[PDB]
């Protein structure tokens, strides 16, 4: 490997922008707490 | 859900399992209600583990129990409400701490071991 | 939809600095990798066999109790002469190596300290008065410590939720902090501000790791998804999809192309940045893996530790078990490897940290 | 639904059809997927399913089956995975080790073979 | 025959009988007896040569390894004794007849952190829920912090809870201005006398309750077992108490307690006394009992 993929993409694309990329659900009905007597 | 000093705060599914196990232990006469009884069971090592509610208005009145569990190697968590723990303990009054205790040859062995293994895995 | 935050000019100058610092190290790593390739296969095999014998000879040289409360993290100094142990009681302790004598007791944290990390140039080219250590506790404070003062030099406020892990950037100018607010933050020492507030995780971010070149940062989250971020561009490059439960340890190999992430599924998955895929899934332990760390210089072996009271050493790229470090009565909460690679520190819930050395 | 609990076990000698049937029948009744790879000194029993079924089957193999009939069962690993790897319980008599490795590579779980074989060589050194 | 010759008209006759027995091609037991005889009253070189001969005959003998370590430590050569102990532990492991000795040597000769590491390694290698936890607490933890010792005792009671030694260590070393009677009652649930009832007697004597302490000590000494430490403690408590005549009767009934009383030497030497230092001239036992116990 002459250069890594991140380095190859980099070498100029740097700017002042921070992303919020594709929030994914971790791998809708709450468990109702059955109250005893 | 509010106070972070109650660190081992269980989730909903584990809360259901834990309250169910507390109900069974009360049925089997293996439960000690109250913080004072939990402390007395700690000092004798006759306790499998301890459940405590994270809703005591002074919460630090039950933070000596984790520090004693560390000295006696006893699992411990926090549950979200005092009334749910009280009802799970067979007591209409709000219980803020209960202790599930040891008994040789009991039928609640496997459930207690599983709930312990789950308990000492969420502590971080 | 991926929202983009218009960062301040401090972010711009910091990212230009990151690029200018990371490019030469990237070329240096590439040249070192080439030089390693030119080495004959017989010599490499002999060195690997010697390292495997040394790791099989690993045994518990010293076992010292840290504090009356369990130890959460242990970190070696860059010179492998000092050991920093963070405790849940709020105290941090600096011990000598290998005599394990208590040298310093940093105080100022009121809650459970989660991690303490040495500055990358500490005890090497930095004065002891300067900021040499960074610690975080359950109250969210991030405190910086020198070596001549038991008192904190400064405190980094800004996190209202517990800070999980704190890691120095390889430059040491930048500090990455993980918070349960699902976001992680990069701060500057020179400007004393949070350069980069980065969300993206659906759940809390537990662990953060930095690429040795300094260009990439790996963040493990409680959402069972790890994310690789390019600091210069602020864009996530790779998502380490494949883990079931909360990721508790993320580490970059010194080779700069393998990433190891241990999860609550008791497995440690190794991924390739270049191929953008998982290369292996080690069924490491019977319990959740607390920390994953490569050998800092060459990365010949991978160290794991879990709640099964054991650590394990795995070959690289072999991924075969070499030695099972056992002897801790409590759960191994933190682990570290010396810069020279001869010493391995494991701090446990039994309130003791044990040193392992090769016979 | 939530996630598959897996355990891998190593058995030295698994040649008796009675215990083979016991494992098959109790895995089928407990609705536990997985497979058994039979090889010299390395008998890999991989079982996938639910936590309570895994607990029952673990007690089966570690506290109900007498293995000295030396030959013994050693727990190798227990964990969780998102998806199952196999369907119904299947036996594979592999004359060699590379054939079993290829079979496990078919589903992408070769690290099970890795752990089992490495533990076997480690216990043979002892 | 060697034992008879030890009490016979000549100890040189006992040495000659031991040499003749060694000339009869015996097993390692007679070899250890001969090594102890050379270690009874003679130069350390003879004992070292006997140990070398035993190793050239059979190296799988914990008694021989312990004798070699004790011989190497007799000349204050702690490094050679430690090396021999480590080699014996690696080659011929046991439960804890020598691991405790290695830990004690490491704590005395050198830093105690290495001794604690050795104790942890022994408790993790082949524990089988042993009584070495008391050694890891009393000989190691009791000499340092107190809370760490309490936690170690709690853990040692969590595993193998019916252990008499662990219960006695936790009873008399937790606290006895208070919370001691509760510990005594808890230990009484695991009813036995591995110095467990002797712990109750000691607690009663601490409270200056002469009648109850005397009754408990008599019950534990007369018929619980034929022990040495308990009998010696009862004799000391009787002499301290205002009998001055029952002390002589207790001493007579303890010296003449079941003349198969090597058990009373299997507990006095395993708790207080030693072998071949003052026991070698107690009455007769120099050659056999030294190699028998460790």
């Amino acid at each position: 490997p002459e250069i890594e993929w991140w380095d190859s993409y980099i070498i100029f694309g740097i700017t002042n922008l921070v992303e919020h990329p594709a929030q994914l659900n971790p791998p809708d009905t709450p468990v109702t707490l059955g109250v005893y007597l | 859900d509010v106070n972070p000093k109650a660190y081992p705060l269980a989730d909903a599914h584990l809360t259901k399992k834990l309250l169910d196990l507390v109900q069974q232990s009360c049925n089997y006469k293996q439960l000690r209600k109250g913080a004072n009884e939990a402390t007395k069971t700690l000092n004798r090592g006759i306790s499998e583990f301890i459940v405590m509610a994270a809703d005591a208005e002074p919460l630090e009145i039950i933070l000596h129990l984790p520090l004693l569990c560390e000295d006696k190697n006893v699992p411990y968590v926090f549950v979200r409400s005092k009334q749910a723990l009280g009802r799970a303990c067979g007591v209409s009054r709000p219980v803020i701490a209960c202790s599930v205790t040891i008994k040789e040859g009991s039928q609640l062995k496997q459930q207690i071991q599983s709930i312990q293994q789950s308990i000492e895995r969420l502590l971080v | 939809q991926t929202w983009y935050h218009e960062g301040p000019n401090s972010l711009k100058v910091a990212r230009l600095w990151i690029a200018n610092y990371s490019l030469p190290r990237a070329m240096k790593r590439l040249e070192e990798a080439r030089l390693h390739k030119e080495i004959p296969e017989t010599t490499r095999t002999s060195q690997m066999q010697e390292l495997h014998k040394s790791l099989r000879s690993l045994n518990n040289f010293c076992s010292q109790i840290g504090d009356d409360r369990p130890i959460s993290y242990c970190h070696f100094s860059p010179n492998s002469k000092m050991l920093a142990t963070a405790c849940w009681s709020g105290l941090c302790k600096l011990w000598s190596v290998p005599d394990c004598n208590l040298l310093h007791t940093l105080r100022g944290h009121n809650t459970n300290v989660g991690a303490i990390v040495f500055h990358p140039k500490s005890t090497v080219s930095l004065d002891p008065k300067d900021v040499n250590l960074a610690s975080c506790a359950a109250d969210g404070s991030v405190k910086l410590w020198s070596l001549d003062s038991d008192e904190p030099v400064a405190d980094i406020e800004g996190h209202t939720v517990r800070v999980a892990r704190v890691m120095w950037h390889p430059s040491g100018r930048f500090l990455g902090t993980t918070c349960y607010d699902r976001s992680w933050r990069l701060w500057d020492l020179e400007a004393q501000e949070e350069i980069l507030h980065q969300e993206g995780h659906s759940m809390g971010v537990y662990d953060i790791a930095f690429h040795q070149d300094g260009s990439l940062a790996g963040t493990g989250g409680l959402d069972a998804f790890g994310r690789v971020w390019d600091l210069r561009t602020g864009r996530c490059i790779m998502f380490l999809e494949g883990h079931l439960k909360e990721i508790y340890g993320i580490n970059f190999s010194p080779n700069g192309y393998h990433i190891a992430t241990g999860s609550g599924d008791n497995t440690c998955k190794v991924w390739d940045l270049r191929q953008r895929r998982c290369v292996y899934t080690i069924p490491a332990h019977q319990n959740l893996v607390t920390g994953v760390k490569f050998e800092p210089i060459h990365g010949n072996f991978l160290l794991t530790g879990a709640y099964d009271n054991t650590a394990k050493i795995w070959t690289h790229p072999g991924w075969s078990p070499l030695k099972t470090l056992a002897g801790h009565e409590g759960k191994v909460m933190g682990l570290d490897i010396s810069s020279d690679g001869q010493l391995i520190a494991t701090c446990s819930y039994d309130r003791t940290f044990k040193l392992w050395m090769a016979e | 639904s939530q996630g598959v609990h897996i355990s891998v076990y190593r058995v030295r000698n698994l040649s008796n059809p009675a215990k083979k049937f016991k494992i098959e029948a109790n895995a089928g009744q407990l609705y536990l997927t997985g497979v058994v790879v039979l090889h010299k000194d390395v008998n890999v029993v991989v079982v996938e399913g639910g936590p309570k079924a895994q607990k029952k089957f673990k007690r089966l193999m570690l506290h109900r089956i007498k293995w000295d009939e030396t030959n013994k069962c050693v727990l190798v690993w227990e964990g969780t995975a998102k998806d199952r790897s196999f369907g119904e319980m299947k036996f594979k008599q592999c004359p060699t080790e590379n054939m079993a490795r290829e079979h496990f590579k078919k589903h992408g779980a070769e690290h099970y073979w890795d752990l089992a074989l490495s533990e076997s060589v480690l216990e043979s050194t002892d | 025959a060697v034992k008879l010759e030890s009490e016979n008209d000549e100890y040189e006759r006992a040495r000659r009988l031991l040499a003749k027995a060694r000339s009869s091609a015996p097993t390692a037991r007679v070899f250890m007896k001969s090594v102890k005889l050379e270690w009874v009253q003679d130069n350390i070189r003879a004992a070292q040569d006997l140990c070398e001969e035993a190793l050239r005959h059979y190296e799988d003998f914990p008694k021989l390894w312990m004798m070699k370590g004790q011989i190497e430590e007799q000349k204050e050569m702690m490094e050679k004794a430690r090396e021999a102990y480590n080699q014996g532990l690696k080659k011929c492991p046991h439960s804890t007849p020598l691991w405790l000795l290695l830990s004690r040597l490491e704590e005395k000769i050198g830093q105690l952190t290495r001794a604690r590491a050795i104790l942890e390694k022994s408790r993790l290698k082949n524990p089988k829920n042993p009584g070495l936890w008391l050694e890891s607490v009393r000989l190691e933890y009791r000499a340092g912090l107190k809370n760490i010792a309490n936690t170690l005792m709690a853990k040692a009671l969590q595993e193998c809870p019916n252990s008499g030694i662990l219960w006695s260590e936790a009873i008399f070393l937790e606290a006895r201005p208070q919370r001691r009677t509760k510990s005594v009652d808890a230990l009484k649930k695991c009813e036995h006398d591995p110095h467990v009832l002797l712990a109750v007697a000691k607690l009663f004597w601490s409270q200056r309750k002469i009648t109850k302490a005397r009754e408990w000590f008599h019950r534990t000494v007369k018929i619980d077992s034929d022990l040495g430490d308990a009998w010696a403690f009862f004799y000391k408590f009787e002499l301290q108490h205002g009998t001055e005549e029952q002390q002589e009767e207790v001493r007579k009934r303890c010296e003449s307690a079941e003349p198969r009383h090597g058990e009373l030497w299997c507990a006095v030497s395993k708790d207080i006394a030693n072998w071949q230092k003052k026991i070698g001239d107690i009455l007769r036992l120099v050659a056999g009992r030294i190699k028998n116990t460790f």
